[PDB]
């Protein structure tokens, strides 16, 4: 449920 | 006078910020001399983020796979390495805007400025504390990984934080610039939780001193308390123990205001036991713990 | 996610900041193309500040009286003019770092970033609102006059505020970049007081939307209220009337959350009538009014 | 009682 906060 | 949550001027860091892309994964990088530093999960694909084997992924990549944009200028990658959880992408062009800088690791309870960026472009600047549980309560959306936290001393930028990821509770986690995470976290999209947080007592006291310097006196009293008897109350309200070295660090503020540190502790005890009763301190109805003694001396002096 | 008081990146403004000295009076100036703008009270002596005749003082000055430092580089003044409460000091050297810029005057209830400086050197950056009574609740010490407030649109810096002075209540007053003060104030060391302030209702609602976007839902309810019946409650608690155009501006946030504006007003009414009962919203126990709808959309989107 | 916030 952690979100790595790169994009697309 | 007045007291605001103030960040460091961000110009010196803005000129270091680049965009890094691997395929369809993009984030921010930090460009100093001829090296770009960025979070290593830029080499993950969307479906390889539950348990990436970063050694696979990196050996299967080549220099020409890394797209680094410094605004409009594309930068050529001529070497790539992994260091713990960051990548060091060597590039052909040294950053003419490289400031004098240091990589430092900070302690829980210390503050820093965050320059939030998206797609290599600075979006905003704000002030954060490293929480006792090694998270930070930032403001970060998708695309923000690789944004950095920093302090500035005269001309020297001390980089202390690179952003990686958001925990399910809404708080944020990352590494020092050497790639080692703050706290017991890993760069994988799994269930991870922070330990229970506590309140940074020395900071709350420093902020009470800022308040007195700015004319807020209603919480003062004439009682004193002893260090041990205050710590008994601290522990009851989930504040961290106050140490003799905290008392020393508060010395300059105790001197400027003429309020002895252990006198201030008596006020704090009262606020914890009684609440604020509808009054406010420096525009807050709660006790603020994200200003260090240094931060107070910096603004009020 | 997360919601913080976020300033604009300050690099473009840092490169414009200079020091201006007349005799023993010094402050900050703003250097754009070949003009330095600064508060006119830099030409006052310590004893001429109770009622300066700025026309005297300026006609008795000459170009060589104005010392302008751009870091180490001294700048030659080759012309001087007064425009309302600012000086325009023409200089021989155009600022190579001049960004694209505009002088705009802002409205009460709108926010901007402040780059606080001392002796021409940027010290910190933070976010301010223009209060309904035309003061700002900043953080400013002696030496800070000439610091500017600004917003940034793509590449364009819109300068909206130049700092002049502190009122006895601890709040701050200044001009637009055209030298016209915000509010009924003058640049003299006399007794001056702001009119009574009110709370910026549209901002409080926008911040409630930010809270819902970030998972805070406890203040929501199912009641609705009418625009007139809400304004009756607003006026009772010293909030400004809410207008139909405020409801429209809140449209995007009402759409993203599915909470109708007049539904949110029912929540606000309840919070004003009942307080928060020990719960918090976005880390505050009071209702925050210094985020515009634009500021919310900017971070949460 | 207003203070113009130049320095020295």
């Amino acid at each position: 449920a952690v979100k790595l906060q790169n994009n697309e | 006078s007045g007291f605001r949550k103030m960040a460091f001027p961000s110009g010196k860091v803005e000129g270091c910020m680049v965009q890094v892309t691997c395929g369809t994964t993009t984030l921010n990088g930090l460009w100093l001399d001829d090296v770009v530093y960025c979070p290593r999960h830029v080499i993950c694909t969307s479906e390889d983020m539950l348990n990436p084997n970063y050694e696979d992924l990196l050996i299967r990549k080549s220099n020409h796979n890394f797209l680094v944009q410094a605004g409009n200028v594309q930068l050529r990658v001529i070497g790539h390495s992994m260091q713990n959880c960051v990548l060091k992408l060597k590039v052909d062009t040294a950053n003419p805007k490289t400031p004098k800088y240091k990589f430092v690791r900070i302690q829980p309870g210390q503050t820093f400025s965050v320059l939030a960026c998206y797609n290599g472009s600075p979006s905003g600047v704000y002030q954060c504390a490293m929480r006792p549980n090694f998270t930070i309560k930032g403001s970060f959306l998708n695309g923000s990984a690789g944004s950095v936290g920093f302090n500035i001393d005269y001309d020297c930028v001390s980089f202390c934080y690179m952003h990686h990821m958001e925990l399910p509770t809404g708080v944020h986690a990352g590494t020092d610039l050497e790639g080692n995470f703050y706290g017991p976290f890993v760069d994988r999209q799994t269930a991870q939780a922070a330990g229970t947080d506590t309140t940074i007592t020395v900071n709350v006291l420093a902020w009470l001193y800022a308040a007195v310097i700015n004319g807020d006196r209603w919480f003062l009293n004439r009682f004193t308390t002893t260090l041990n008897d205050f710590n008994l109350v601290a522990m009851k309200y989930n504040y961290e123990p106050l140490t003799q070295d905290h008392v020393d660090i508060l010395g300059p503020l105790s001197a400027q205001t003429g309020i002895a540190v252990l006198d201030m502790c008596a006020s704090l005890k009262e606020l914890l036991q009684n609440g604020m009763n509808g009054r406010t301190i420096l525009g807050s109805a709660l006790l603020e713990d994200e200003f260090t003694p240094f931060d107070v001396v910096r603004q009020c002096s």
